[PDB]
RNA sequence: GAUGGGGAAGCUCCGUGGCCUGAUUUUAUGCAGGCCACCAUCGAAAGGGAAUCCGGUUAAGAUUCCGGAACCUGGAUAUGGAUUCUUCACGGUAACGUAACUGAAUGUGGAGACGUCGGCGCGAGCCCUGGGAGGAGUUAUCUUUUCUUCUUAACAGCUUAUCACCCCGGAGGUUUAUCCGGGAUGGGGUCUUAUGGCUGGAAGAGGCCAGCACUGCUGGCUCCGGUGGCUUGUGACGGCCUGAAAAUCCACAGGAAGGAAUAGUUUUCAUGCCAGGUCGUACUGCUCCAAG
RNA sequence: AUGGUGAAAGCCAGCUGGUGG
């Protein structure tokens, strides 16, 4: 076994997504018939939630999530973790590689992160690397 | 339109989810469109080709019944060879046949 | 000058100020080929279908 | 080389600010704050630099003139889409990719932009010639013989990648020339398009022939190949001590700024429109091309 | 005199045989 279990934080390294933090939902050390090797399933945020008149606040808190499988070679191990079961039902191995469930999973992740940045918890995840 | 330009002559966006199956009727000019939202539509087309004119298309009616499961709706469909009958499949482990 | 292979695309240019039609001979068996050009666009019973359908608001000179 | 300055009575000498913000700035219509660091100019017609190619024209001109067809800088812009039913999009794990899909200050990167030389792959010119189509010549001696024509542009879409890079792997591959590895041999892929093939340009151009007019026209050919020395441009390797400067384009970290109900914001997307000045330009000519 | 002008390293095979120049 390995410490890269569900809920472990990670960062993408390739595909131009480098620098975007992602959360591991479930690892697959043995892989599958497709991608027959150790690869993990991760989700993250494409855009971070960066005298306000209450209108700019909503725009700032808006989050654009993304979901994609990533190989172990393109993941940076992280010493932080956070709850991930809140959306494991919609984000799973079956969901990946089959539309339109990807859109529904993205919407669920967006809602969860919008309802997570508010009432701050797991702050390190919502921190953008300069 | 293979005769007008490389880009599509016209595009539709009424579908609420990813379009999964679109096929042409073997005899009639009607063509069906289905998506993961469980909605099926059929459009009449003026296939007239005796003159350098673009084909006119009109919608006919909306169809539903393929309840969305796991965000997936209509998976595949096929038109009857000779009559305006359509066979549809969905993610709910069920298939439906539509007739006039 | 482009490799346009669409007939209605050429007709749109014609309907959009004089055209020309070129006739060429080639063998693969011997065969005849023709070209239609407007002001550069040059399209590759096609000849009849194109010429007879030309709008009367255009003038075309052979060769 | 002036300039901030300094000697010489002296003609003269030495010295190498332009940007942003604010309800109009509380004793009352008088201006407040923040950014950054320097010194003009001249000096290259062999350096960098955005852009044109084929045919014809003369008594001298053309890549300027004409016939034909494109390219580069800048601006109002007009239409469609995209941004998505609503507020700045996605695909594959990956090299990476899309017609579009906002980017201010602040720092950085690529090109520009960088010595010299040895070898090799590749396009392609030259030298050579096979088959075939037309013209010309030797020819008492032998000769299916010798010469001669068989041309394809800027530009745009496909197609095309040595090199470089990505996934499985766990103990030999390789150059002309010894270079690479516990991450190799191998299997599976991505990309920078150097110039190769196609078409359009483009056969209507030009050229090779036959015929008749008595100032031109009418008919055809302008094809299919090959590898055996000179040459050029580039790519990729390998020997020796760092081979310029500036102008100009692009991207990256950035998230302030702006984005909805009789057109939310934009037009690195597509089509369309207009303008693009002055001088040199004829001839002769330390520097350019060289068949067997 | 005055005031001006001009200019063989390397590497392959068994010290011997080889490749690059």
């Amino acid at each position: 076994a390995k410490f890269l279990k569900a809920g472990k934080v990670a960062v993408v390294v390739r595909g131009r997504y480098a620098g975007k933090k992602v959360v591991i939902v479930k690892p697959h050390d043995e892989g599958s018939k497709s991608h027959p090797f150790g690869h993990a399933l991760v989700a993250g945020i494409e855009r971070y939630p960066l005298k306000h008149g209450a209108k700019k606040v909503a725009k700032r808190t808006k989050i654009k999530p993304f979901i994609k499988v990533v190989n172990y070679n393109h993941l940076l191990p992280t010493r932080y973790t956070l709850d991930v079961e809140a959306f494991k039902s919609v984000v799973s191995t079956e969901t990946f590689e089959q539309p339109s469930q990807r859109e529904e999973a993205k919407k669920v992740v967006k809602k969860a992160f919008e309802e997570r940045h508010q009432a701050g918890k797991n702050q390190w995840f919502f921190s953008k690397l300069r | 339109d293979l005769d007008l330009a490389s880009t599509p002559y016209k595009t539709l966006r009424y579908h609420e989810k990813a379009v999964r199956s679109v096929n042409f009727h073997k005899k009639l000019p009607l063509f069906s469109s289905a998506a993961d939202d469980g909605t099926i539509h059929v459009f009449h087309a003026t296939v007239y080709d005796d003159m350098m004119k673009n084909p006119m298309i009109v919608p006919l009616k909306k169809l539903t019944g393929h309840k969305v499961i796991n965000s997936l709706g209509v998976l595949d469909a096929i038109w009857h060879p000779r009559e305006a009958w359509l066979f549809s499949a969905g993610a709910d482990n069920t298939a439906r046949l539509w007739t006039t | 000058a482009r490799e346009i292979t669409d007939i209605k695309q050429f007709l749109e240019l014609t309907r959009r100020k004089t055209a020309t039609v070129k006739i060429n001979k080639k063998l693969n068996k011997p065969f005849r080929q023709t070209k239609f050009k407007v002001r550069l666009y040059t399209l590759v019973g096609k000849a009849k279908k194109l010429i007879q359908s030309l709008p009367p608001t255009l003038k075309v000179n052979r060769l």
